[PDB]
């Protein structure tokens, strides 16, 4: 357990083989729904994506259950490529922006999500039908707002209180909006949760919903693969190495490893002791 | 089982300081932790939330920063309503810091003084109580002096200090001296003598009867 | 808003079961995501975060306290209680009731503290009650500032006001004291000009709580 453990690792990630998207700043679901500062990301690829402890969120304040469930299935396809649809919202008003999520120093949104206020203080049952009539599995990332006062209740949707509901035909999702003031993130006491919806090839979409929603702008591509995903504070190097910890790229020489229990790609196996 | 430290206990700075106050945990909270402001006599107030995220009362002169164990408070011009005692809680853990009260750097004294004989009330019941009064004054320390007939008192006598209203960071001191009435009445001369750095030399008030 | 009032003894006898009541105006008790709690203060340890429960009752308690700490809510006053039972001198302090709320987005943090009540003192001496006696302090009164206020002696030193809250600004109350006697004592004063003596009229209120004891005295020259 001495000369067969690798105990080291050279302090930064090898670029190669693997492709390796560095987040800075950004976390992957920050990037996902279109945080300003993530706007590099956009339809990017990796096999392994590495989150900084750095990473902060510089738009509207969002919540997402099940957040390792989300997190690992973006990062288990290892693509951000997002198809614009048109989803055609009669009788609303679209592209609604907030005062804390600023680019190009205007008030904007995310660039995944269409959020929907009233029109003509008018606003129907939306019913949106979109096929999946394609081969490869869809991703839609829809969300729904929670005013903190019900006067904004009012003002934004012109219903006393909103329901949302996202079926296919395997799945049904139904959520209903909370009215509450909360800590204010950035001067915001409101909130966003965002959930998610697969839909299969020859599956439809169905959206049977009022509007206290944050629409989506289209869909993601999912793909099956070796990505994955590692929070690590090393820096990125020129090198090569089939082994990463999020204590640098280690060889795969030996038999055991020490380094840290986190691995990616063909690995020596974890020791407890030296 | 959660640890928390918060440092320094206490300092003193001045109006347009920055100062910084420190909260460290033993286990990692990631970017996970609050801080709060009580005033004296009041309930504490909701400053920061998520270690850096500003609430309804801040005047925008408040900010905070930090992820995983070290997290710090900073205050970047210090204002004389800041006076309070502040501190961090760890959620998970639900524990509340030590607590960090500080006060302002105080400029130079100025104490005002008064004193109060028994009220003809108080003096029918047996009991004489005489209070004297040290107003607005500033640093802390000052020494109060009873003469009874200009004899040197002991033992009898209990006071307070109040603490800066934050308006003109200043405090305020009131002894008073307790005897018998008969004790009251076997002399006349009573005198409240002030020793305290803003006063050149120990300013005594005094009364008869 | 949303205020909340403690209202409960402020003496407690040591080995009885502590009880207090936090009273929620202006909202509804029942919250489909929410927490009620309770914190005490004592100087030299600062705040101690105590007992914490949701609508369905869900409660956790600090394991500091052996399970001393019961709490409960009644929907139907808008109230919930706390209940430390066997108290010792160590449980003399400040208890005041918050309204929290947890949010666990991402962050998996986010126990909130957001309104704090105004708080009530509880005192574990066991003793006896008595209530106190309002003695004035009149004014040098030489004419260019005075000063005059209201001399209290004999659990809680509760509220001292001037005219009913009309006079504020300049008046230091102070902490009172304990006198060899067991009982406290302190004073509350306020300067005024030196010009309007005979025709302004001072009235100190105090209004002592664990005694009902209100009295109004009228400090004159
Ligand atoms: C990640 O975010 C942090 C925090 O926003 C970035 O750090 C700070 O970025 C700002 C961007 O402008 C820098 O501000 C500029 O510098 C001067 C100070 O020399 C500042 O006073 C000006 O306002 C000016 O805009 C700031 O210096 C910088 N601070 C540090 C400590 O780096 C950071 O750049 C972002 N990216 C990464 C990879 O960390
Ligand atoms: C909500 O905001 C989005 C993003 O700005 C809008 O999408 C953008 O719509 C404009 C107007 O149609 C597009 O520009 C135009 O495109 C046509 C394409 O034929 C071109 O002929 C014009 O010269 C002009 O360039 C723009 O391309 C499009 N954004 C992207 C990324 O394609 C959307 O229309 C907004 N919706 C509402 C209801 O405001």
């Amino acid at each position: 357990a001495t000369e067969l453990v690798q105990n080291s690792s050279i302090g930064e990630i090898c670029d190669s083989p693997h492709q390796i998207l560095d987040g800075e700043n950004c976390t992957l679901i920050d990037a996902l729904l279109g945080d300003p500062q993530c706007d590099g990301f956009q339809n990017k690829k990796w096999d392994l994506f590495v989150e900084r402890s750095k990473a902060y969120s510089n738009c509207y304040p969002y919540d997402v259950p099940d957040y390792a469930s989300l997190r690992s299935l973006v990062a288990s396809s290892g693509t951000l490529e997002f198809n614009n649809e048109s989803f055609n919202w009669n009788g609303v008003t679209q592209n609604g922006t907030s005062s804390a999520c600023i680019r190009r120093s205007n008030n904007s949104f995310f660039s995944r999500l269409n959020w929907l206020t009233h029109l003509n203080f008018k606003y129907p049952a939306l019913n949106v039908t979109m096929p999946n009539n394609e081969q490869f599995d869809k991703l839609y990332i829809w969300g729904v707002h929670h005013p903190v006062t019900d006067k904004d209740q009012i003002f934004l949707y012109a219903q006393p209180s909103g329901r949302i509901t996202v079926s296919t035909k395997r799945s049904q999702q139904a959520v209903i909006p909370n009215i509450g003031f909360r800590p204010r993130i950035r001067n915001i006491p409101s909130r966003i949760s965002i959930y998610w919806t697969i839909v299969k090839p020859g599956d439809i979409l169905l959206i049977n919903s009022t509007g206290n929603l944050i629409a989506p702008r289209g869909y993601f591509k999912i793909r099956s693969g070796k990505s994955s995903i590692m929070r690590s504070d090393a820096p990125i190097g020129k090198c090569k190495s089939e082994c990463i910890t999020p204590n640098g790229s280690i060889p795969n020489d030996k038999p055991f490893q020490n380094v840290n229990r986190i691995t990616y790609g063909a690995c020596p196996r974890y020791v407890k002791q030296s | 089982d959660i640890r928390v430290t918060q440092s320094p206990s206490s300092l003193s700075a001045s109006v347009g300081d920055r100062v910084t106050i420190t909260c460290r945990a033993s286990q990692s909270i990631s970017r996970s932790l609050n801080w709060y402001q009580q005033r004296p006599g009041k309930a504490p107030k909701f400053l920061i939330y998520a270690a850096s995220n500003l609430q309804s009362g801040v005047p925008s002169r408040f900010s905070g920063g930090g992820s995983g164990t070290d997290f710090t408070l900073t205050i970047s011009s210090l204002q004389p309503e800041d006076f309070a005692t502040y501190y961090c809680q760890e959620t998970y853990s639900r524990t509340f810091g030590q607590g960090t009260k500080a006060d302002i750097k105080r400029t130079v004294a100025a104490p005002s003084v008064f004193i109060f004989p028994p009220s003809d009330e108080q003096l029918k019941s047996g009991t004489a109580s005489v209070v004297c009064l040290l107003n607005n004054f500033y640093p802390r320390e000052a020494k109060v002096q009873w003469k009874v007939d200009n004899a040197l008192q002991s033992g009898n006598s209990q006071e307070s200090v109040t603490e800066q209203d934050s308006k003109d960071s200043t405090y305020s001191l009131s002894s008073t001296l307790t005897l018998s009435k008969a004790d009251y009445e076997k002399h006349k001369v009573y005198a409240c003598e002030v020793t305290h750095q803003g006063l050149s030399s120990p300013v005594t008030k005094s009364f008869n009867r | 808003q949303v205020q909340l009032q403690e209202s409960g003894p402020g003496l407690v006898k040591p080995s009885e079961s502590l009880s207090l009541t936090c009273s929620v105006s202006g909202g509804s008790v029942s919250s489909n995501l929410h927490y009620w709690s309770w914190i005490r203060q004592l100087p030299g340890k600062g705040l101690e975060w105590i007992g914490y429960i949701s609508y369905t009752g869900s409660t956790k308690y600090n394991p500091s306290l052996n399970g001393r700490v019961t709490l409960s809510i009644d929907a139907s006053k808008n109230q919930f209680s706390l209940e430390l039972s066997s108290v010792t001198a160590a449980d003399t302090a400040v208890y005041y009731c918050a309204r929290d709320f947890f949010e666990k987005l991402i962050a998996d943090d986010l126990n909130a503290f957001d309104i704090w009540g105004q708080g009530t003192m509880v005192t574990v001496s066991g003793a006896s009650t008595k209530g106190p006696s309002v003695f004035p302090l009149a004014p040098s009164s030489k004419s260019g500032t005075a000063a005059l206020g209201c001399l209290v002696k004999d659990p809680e030193p509760v509220t001292v006001s001037w005219n009913s809250g009309a006079l504020t600004s300049g008046v230091h109350t102070f902490p009172a004291v304990l006198q060899s006697s067991g009982l406290y004592s302190l004073s509350s004063v306020v300067t005024v000009p030196s010009s309007s003596l005979g025709t302004q009229t001072y009235i100190c209120n105090v209004n002592h709580k664990p005694s009902n004891t209100k009295v109004d005295k009228r400090v004159e020259p």
